[PDB]
């Protein structure tokens, strides 16, 4: 979720990530960890070989008929994680998720209480505003030449500066507010 | 073989197209990208800039409104496949049913007239 | 599906006319049973 | 229910499971070591490594963020973000 | 603030009517 | 602070994963993470469960408790 | 018994093979998949243009100094094109085997196409092509192509449509330069007096360094055509003879039982009847072209259609023993002289990917029989939709339900 | 405090006594119960009524008159 998305997929990154689904949808229809641990270190196996081709017309050619073999051979309902897209628990926290910038409008009666929250709180504030000229100017100093642009923002590049663009995946709500 | 129909489609793996990709393809691919992060950095910039209270439009989302409530007549032109289409949906089922609540409310009548229907303990209308 | 008849059945010329001449052979029987049971229950209650 | 994560418990099970694999040597293990260029592992075996750490602690290192889990830190930090642990 | 230059409008017919439209959606002009 | 195990106690051999580890050997593979999946027969998990052994869980007082109460109505 | 042709594989894909032989002259070639089933209708022309400008100079040998090199040990430089393989061979003496060899490798890598000479080299190709309508057959084979193969990249020509020609520049010809001529796609073969691990050491001194990764992960990968039943029919009643060609779909180059059909076509009343088996990558087309008169075009149609179904239903022992000696004298003809067996070697490391020995052919002809004959003439010819070319006085070549109708028979 | 139960890492999770006598009474509560049952009432299985055999009765019981 953190990192940009890659313009086009590599060769490598789909067969490395057949990998990722292929085992792990090898742990639905064997469930056992001895069947499987065996199961699977043959199933390198048939990664393993077909590794040195040098000739990408066939390792096209043999990641295409990958992906149909898996396919054919999935299981319909693997074991995806419960906290993660698809699961049982995605999402189930964000009823609790609020988004930060609510705690503007409470009454001066219930900031009142909580104070020394509110007080680290106005410093936070004081560093997103303090720094959004040097940040859109370096967003904007270091964009790209015309061409290709991706999401991927820039560091910070000098003392006191912070990352560009910061106050949302720093301030971002807790994943379990519990 | 797996079959996609316009409903359970094509899945990424499995199309022909993301497999062999020409030069051309990848171009477009990496141009789209640059459609979209221009468009990333422009609401990343209006949504993280502090002393803005203003509502970010989201202007894509009012173009697809006008276009499905406030461009729609401006757009149409009386055609056959619409109209005689736009009649069976009109009054089809209009006069459908009313050869259905017409013939039900005749034979209740009838028997009501000949003195079959009970309407017993129906003290109720 | 069709296939498996066209290979067995509709493909040779031979084994169409046979399968034409079978199934008119059976037709018949069919046709003239479905066929009657449609004429006479239109008239039920006059034949005879 | 369980208590929770800690930047230098999420780093012991870490380097646990890691030396428990064969083929790194566990004591040259180190956690600013990289997998691929200073351990030798080959890619596959990257891929073998998180799936591991997401069975240590039982959540799914995305894809595309990890694809990039090199260092035997990177996963330590990635995986304490993920999971809110400011230590 | 949206000027109906930037609101749907009608069938592009030219293909440069059909290549400012894409631009209107942010869209790719072969795609549109 | 939570202490872990140590690394090295976990060990393949006496576990099904040994057996698994012989044949993928006679292949000329071996699995790198079985180690890892030792802790999983390792001990106190390392006994088989059997299924009577689950529906008769507690017979044995059961049936002796069965015992004592015919003879309390025996005694009458 | 004949030397057995040694394949070897460097790191980048490029298959050596030879089959060295006493002769004291060979036949060096390169061959690389790549045709016009590989061009996507904006680069219709880019192998035949490529395959023109490739002869004109390079950068390490600007010009006609090349060929002056060619000329100098007296060797011959030939090249052409198909729809799905390119070939570049040269005929030399033994002894001058590495220069040939060096040479070969300029002209598949750091080849240099001069802009000067892209508007000559157009112009020849323009002209040619505006003459090459002369030749009938291939109009006809050209038009069979087209309406077989409707819709794919097969239909469209090997020399492109004048288009193309016309509006075709050095960058796009790199591109297909660069594409598709990638080290696993290459054969370097080589047949008659060369001796295999000289070849080697030569082709990895030169020849390494031959690209074999694509520019962005952009790898071409190939699509089954669809054959497609149809006729078309170029009227034109001012030529003085007719040209029909008339086909099915072929099995393609893996599918044994092209060596059956083979046997089928040496079974096998116009003036001029030849019959074709055509193979590409897993499709192909199998038929019969004659040149006719045409008040007599219809008669022949009919002749050759029962002389196909006869074929499928009725044949006999000797035909097929007559056809299996016509095969086994077809196939050891042909492998007579280093070109033809170098070609035969890059074909086979190109199709098959191995070359295949005259023993295995002569096993796979010696198991064919008369039943498993007719049996796979049933399979391909009968109750098939065919393709049809016509050119000439066609008016009375039958339409598509005579043909189609003459394509079974009511008595099986 | 913050642990209740000392959470555990590859190793067995220790267990209260508690857990394990509740676990065992409630299960050998049903055994005994169903032994129990068993003895003092077993027409579970068996059914305290025999079906008859249909084919043994004399036919002069069902009515079965001798052909006239
Ligand atoms: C009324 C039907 C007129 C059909 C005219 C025509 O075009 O010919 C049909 C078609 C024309 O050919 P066709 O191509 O439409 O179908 C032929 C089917 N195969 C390929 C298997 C031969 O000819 C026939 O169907 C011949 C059928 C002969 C049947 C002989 C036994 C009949 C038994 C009857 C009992
Ligand atoms: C069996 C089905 C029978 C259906 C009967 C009713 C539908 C009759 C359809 C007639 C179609 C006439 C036609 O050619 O198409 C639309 C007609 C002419 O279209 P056009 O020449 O393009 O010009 C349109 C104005 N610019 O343009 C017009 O005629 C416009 C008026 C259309 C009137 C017919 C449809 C009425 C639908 C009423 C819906 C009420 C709810
Ligand atoms: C969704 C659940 C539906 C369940 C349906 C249950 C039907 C029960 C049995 C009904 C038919 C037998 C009834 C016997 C006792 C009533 C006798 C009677 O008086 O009904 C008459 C009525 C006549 O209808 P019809 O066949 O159209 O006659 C027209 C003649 N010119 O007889 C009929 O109406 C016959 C048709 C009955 C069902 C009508 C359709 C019901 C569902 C409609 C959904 C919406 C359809 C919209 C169609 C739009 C078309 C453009
Ligand atoms: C659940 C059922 C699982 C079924 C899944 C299916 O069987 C998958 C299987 O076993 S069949 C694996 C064969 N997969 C390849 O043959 C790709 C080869 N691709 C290359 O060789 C590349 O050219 C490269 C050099 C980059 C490899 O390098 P890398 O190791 O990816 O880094």
């Amino acid at each position: 979720a953190f990192c940009a998305p890659p313009a086009y997929l590599t060769h490598q990154q789909k067969v490395l990530r057949l990998y990722k689904r292929a085992l792990r949808h090898l742990e639905s229809w064997c469930i056992h960890r001895d069947k499987y641990r065996y199961f699977a270190c043959l199933m390198r196996a048939r990664f393993e070989e077909h590794k040195n081709e040098k000739d990408m017309m066939r390792a096209t050619q043999l990641l295409r008929e990958a992906e149909e073999e898996f396919w054919q051979n999935q299981h319909p309902q693997p074991y995806i994680f419960p906290d993660s897209p698809g699961g049982t628990s995605f999402e189930r926290y964000e009823c609790y998720k609020v988004p930060e910038w609510c705690l503007d409008y409470w009454h001066p009666s219930e900031k009142a209480m909580y104070p020394d929250y509110f007080s680290k709180r106005e410093q936070w504030k004081k560093l997103r505003m303090e720094s959004w000229d040097r940040e859109v100017k370096q967003l904007q100093e270091e964009t790209s030449p015309d061409g290709i642009m991706t999401e991927a923002l820039p560091p910070a590049r000098r003392e006191g500066d912070l990352p560009p663009l910061w106050w949302h995946i720093v301030t971002r709500p807790r994943e379990r507010p519990t | 073989k797996y079959k996609p129909a316009p409903l359970a489609t094509l899945p990424s793996t499995l199309d022909p197209a993301e497999y062999d990709v020409s030069p051309e393809t990848r171009r477009a691919q990496v141009e789209r990208l640059s459609i979209r992060a221009r468009l990333k950095r422009e609401y990343l910039l209006q949504y993280n800039d502090p002393k803005r209270v203003s509502h970010i439009e989201d202007p894509a989302l009012i173009r697809w409104t006008y276009a499905r409530s406030a461009n729609i007549y401006p757009n149409f032109r009386p055609t056959p496949k619409n109209s005689l289409l736009g009649a069976v949906a009109g009054f089809g089922p209009l006069i459908f049913w009313y050869y259905v609540f017409k013939t039900d409310r005749d034979r209740k009548e009838r028997l009501i007239q000949e003195g079959k229907l009970d309407r017993k303990f129906n003290i109720s209308y | 599906i069709p296939s498996r008849l066209y290979s067995l059945l509709f493909r040779r010329t031979s084994t169409f006319a046979l399968t034409i001449a079978v199934g008119a052979l059976f037709f018949e029987r069919a046709f003239d049973q479905g066929a009657d049971a449609i004429y006479e229950h239109i008239n039920e209650g006059k034949l005879w | 229910d369980a208590p929770p994560l800690t930047l230098d418990g999420i780093k012991d099970r870490v380097l646990y499971v890691l030396k428990l694999y064969d083929k790194i040597d566990p004591e040259k293990l180190s956690v600013n070591s990289h997998f691929m260029k200073d351990l030798g592992l080959d890619s596959l075996d990257q891929v073998e490594i998180i799936m591991a750490m997401e069975d240590e602690f039982g959540f799914e290192i995305p894809d595309i963020d990890a694809e990039k889990l090199m260092c035997p830190q990177e996963i330590v930090d990635y995986i304490a973000d993920k999971k809110d642990v400011y230590e | 603030h949206m000027t109906k230059d930037m609101l749907p409008g009608s069938y592009p017919r030219t293909p440069e009517e059909r290549a400012a439209a894409a631009k209107k959606y942010n869209m790719r002009v072969e795609d549109y | 602070k939570m202490e872990l195990p140590d690394y090295r106690q976990w060990k393949i051999e006496g576990t099904p994963l040994e057996t698994v580890q012989k044949k993928l050997a006679a292949r000329g593979l071996r699995d790198p993470w079985a180690r890892n999946e030792a802790w999983r027969y390792m001990g106190g998990f390392a006994g088989n469960i059997t299924f009577p052994s689950v529906i008769l869980k507690g017979f044995k007082w059961g049936f002796a408790a069965f015992v004592v109460a015919l003879g309390a109505e025996y005694f009458l | 018994s004949v030397p057995e042709t040694q394949v070897s594989i460097l790191d980048n894909g490029l298959r050596v093979a030879s089959e060295q032989s006493s002769h004291a002259t060979c036949t060096v070639g390169v061959w690389i998949d790549a045709g016009s089933r590989y061009e996507t209708e904006k680069n219709n022309g880019a192998g035949y243009f490529l395959e023109h400008l490739a002869f004109k100079g390079t950068k390490n040998r600007p010009g006609n100094a090349l060929e002056k090199e060619v000329e100098s040990i007296g060797a011959h430089l030939n090249a052409y094109s198909t729809r799905e393989h390119t070939a570049y061979l040269i005929k030399a003496l033994s002894k001058d085997l590495p220069k040939v060899v060096e040479l070969l490798a300029d002209i598949v890598q750091n080849s240099s196409l001069e802009d000067s000479q892209i508007e000559k080299e157009r112009d020849v190709i323009l002209r040619e092509m505006q003459e090459n309508d002369a030749s009938m057959q291939n109009v006809v084979f050209d038009y069979l192509h087209a309406t077989a193969f409707q819709g794919t990249p097969l239909a469209q020509a090997v020399e492109g449509p004048s288009e193309n020609v016309r509006r075709l520049s050095r960058t796009d010809l790199t591109d297909y330069l660069n594409r598709h001529y990638k080290a696993p796609r290459m054969v370097l073969a080589a047949a008659g007096g060369v001796e295999h691990q000289q070849l080697l050491d030569l082709a990895q001194k030169h020849l390494s360094s031959v690209s074999r990764v694509y520019e962005e992960d952009a790898v071409p990968g190939l699509t089954p055509c669809r054959f497609t039943g149809s006729e078309i029919r170029h009227r034109d009643d001012a030529l003085p003879l007719a040209h029909v060609a008339i086909a099915v779909e072929g099995p393609g180059w893996a599918n044994p039982d092209n060596v059956t059909l083979q046997v089928a076509n040496a079974i096998i009343l116009c003036q001029s009847f030849q019959t074709f088996n055509i193979s590409y990558s897993d499709t192909g087309l199998l038929g019969a072209h004659f040149v006719c008169d045409a008040m007599s075009i219809d008669d022949m149609v009919f002749f050759l259609q029962g002389q196909w179904m006869r074929l499928c239903t009725s044949a006999t022992e000797s035909e097929v023993t007559r056809g299996k000696n016509i095969l086994r004298n077809a196939l050891v003809s042909h492998l007579d002289g280093t070109t033809p067996v170098c070609e035969d070697i890059g074909r086979s490391l190109l199709t098959y990917g191995r070359r295949i020995p005259l023993a295995e052919w002569e096993s796979r002809i010696q198991e064919v029989d008369a039943q498993m004959l007719r049996d796979i003439c049933s399979k391909y010819f009968y109750d098939q939709c065919p393709a049809v070319a016509g050119y000439g006085p066609i008016e009375q070549l039958p339409d598509y339900n005579r043909i189609r109708s003459g394509m079974f028979w009511l008595r099986f | 405090g913050g642990v209740h139960i000392q959470p555990r890492y590859r190793e067995f999770p220790q267990l209260t006594r508690s857990q394990v006598i509740q676990g065992e009474f409630l299960s050998s509560l049903m055994w005994f119960w169903i032994l129990w049952r068993f003895w003092h009432d077993s027409d579970a299985v068996l059914g305290h009524f025999s079906y008859p055999d249909p084919s043994q009765w004399t036919d002069e019981e069902l009515g079965i008159p001798p052909d006239d």
